[PDB]
């Protein structure tokens, strides 16, 4: 039951900086025998399984990069990384094994990008799930930077709150860029009875929405 | 190659049990000690327990939040490592992981791909796949399944940059997640493009071209 704290919860870097994320834990974890402290760094990328950088505190695993260093003793520990590039994106956790093991909360390391434009679609229902009666209208906003963004949709001039689930992605390695989903969904009656469909959305990079529309009669 | 491979979870009633399987190769099995790390969606790491090697006569530890309900054990001859976990609650919703801890030889750490363990009394159900038809941008709408994990390709996997696929959101017991995939406006639609949904929850595989119009 040795309680570990890590700090900040989330960074943002450009591809190219450096960075210092700090690990304290609630009693010392130098162990007396060995003169070693039992505290390790772990790296969590979206979807995969962690992955060990570093032990005894300062001890960089085979195979991984001098850009990773740790340091600290005691009850205190940081983990540095010089030049953080673009597949660095990952959650970072420290975990002692002096007594038994514990996790951190963890360190989530967002990647700092030129601003972007989401690419935006929209799709109508298509015509098998129309068959079933339900109706889903979706839309993808795609590609952007910041991740902060905002969706709302229209049918026939007014807006609707209501039947809409959103949905983000982690961010890309590939690129450095969010995406998002929202659906709306209806029944196949409640969709006939209106014409036009529309997702606007808000981000940092416009004043003006942007907007992507169908009207069914043009199906 | 050293391999670590868990099985045995999927969805189970609450208060079921569960027993989780990690099948290891490559590396003298004996020689180490092996732990079970569970991560519930979006959330933090949390250690569950190890089992000790040979020397040490395969002694065990546990964390505090599943000592007495959960027990590992291991398969020597088999180089197999298990855990029991009994009385399950929505609590132990998790992606588990099989890591090998140390000891012994020069060169690594090694963690599974980890099983997804789901607690709930919400029933097995297929997914409806529905296409999403109109550089061009294609999806597919993956609509009314329990439970995770269901996987989607773009035709087989042969259109793999230019895809997002979205975390399933859960409503009434039911998930729905969407995929987009984004072409040449100038190979589709003289050539296909088919979204492949598999939830082996179900036994479930379905292909979906996306036809235009």
């Amino acid at each position: 039951d040795i309680v570990m704290t890590q700090s900040p919860s989330s960074l943002a870097v450009s591809a190219g900086e450096k960075v210092t994320m700090n690990c304290k834990s609630s009693q010392s974890l130098l162990n007396s025998r060995t003169r070693k402290n039992y505290l390790a760094w772990y790296q969590q990328k979206p979807g995969q399984s962690p992955k060990l950088l570093i032990y005894w505190a300062s001890t960089r695993e085979s195979g991984v990069p001098d850009r990773f260093t740790g340091s600290g003793s005691g009850t205190d520990f940081a983990l540095t990384i010089s030049s953080v590039q673009a597949e660095d994106l990952a959650v970072y956790y420290c975990k002692q094994s002096y007594n038994l093991r514990t996790f951190g909360g963890g360190t989530k390391l967002e990647i700092k990008r030129a601003d972007a434009a989401p690419t935006v679609s929209i799709f109508p229902p298509s015509s098998e799930q129309l068959t079933s009666g339900g109706a889903s209208v979706v839309c993808f906003l795609n590609n952007f930077y910041p991740k902060d963004i905002n969706v709302k949709w229209k049918i026939d001039g007014s807006e609707r709150q209501n039947g809409v689930l959103n949905s983000w992605t982690d961010q890309d390695s590939k690129d450095s860029t969010y995406s998002m989903s929202s659906t709306l969904t209806l029944t196949k009656d409640e969709y006939e009875r209106h014409n036009s469909y529309t997702c606007e959305a808000t981000h940092k990079t416009s004043t003006s929405p942007i907007v992507k529309s169908f009207n069914r009669n043009e199906c | 190659e050293v391999k670590l491979v868990e099985s045995g979870g999927g969805l189970v009633q609450p208060g079921g049990s569960l027993r989780l399987a990690c099948a290891t190769s490559g590396f003298t099995f004996t020689d180490y000690y092996m732990s079970w790390v569970r991560q519930p969606p979006g959330k933090a790491l949390e250690w569950l327990g190890f089992i000790r090697n040979k020397a040490k006569g395969y002694t065990t530890e546990y964390s505090a939040s599943v000592k007495g309900r959960f027990t590992i054990s291991r398969d020597n001859s088999q180089s197999s490592l298990y855990l029991q976990m009994n009385t399950l609650r929505a609590e132990d919703s998790a992606t588990y992981y099989c890591a090998r801890d140390h000891d012994g030889y020069y060169e690594f750490a090694y963690w599974g791909q980890g099983t997804l363990v789901t607690v709930s009394a919400a029933k097995t159900t297929p997914p409806s796949v529905y296409p999403l038809a109109p550089m061009v941008t294609l999806g597919c709408l993956v609509k009314g399944y329990f439970p995770e994990p269901v996987t989607v390709t773009w035709n087989s996997g042969s259109l793999s940059s230019g895809v997002h696929t979205f975390p399933a959101v859960l409503q009434s017991d039911l998930y729905t997640l969407s995929s987009s995939v984004t072409v040449p406006s100038s190979t589709w639609p003289s050539e296909t493009v088919t979204c492949n949904v598999a939830h082996p929850a179900s036994s479930t595989k379905v292909d979906k071209k996306i036809v235009p119009r």
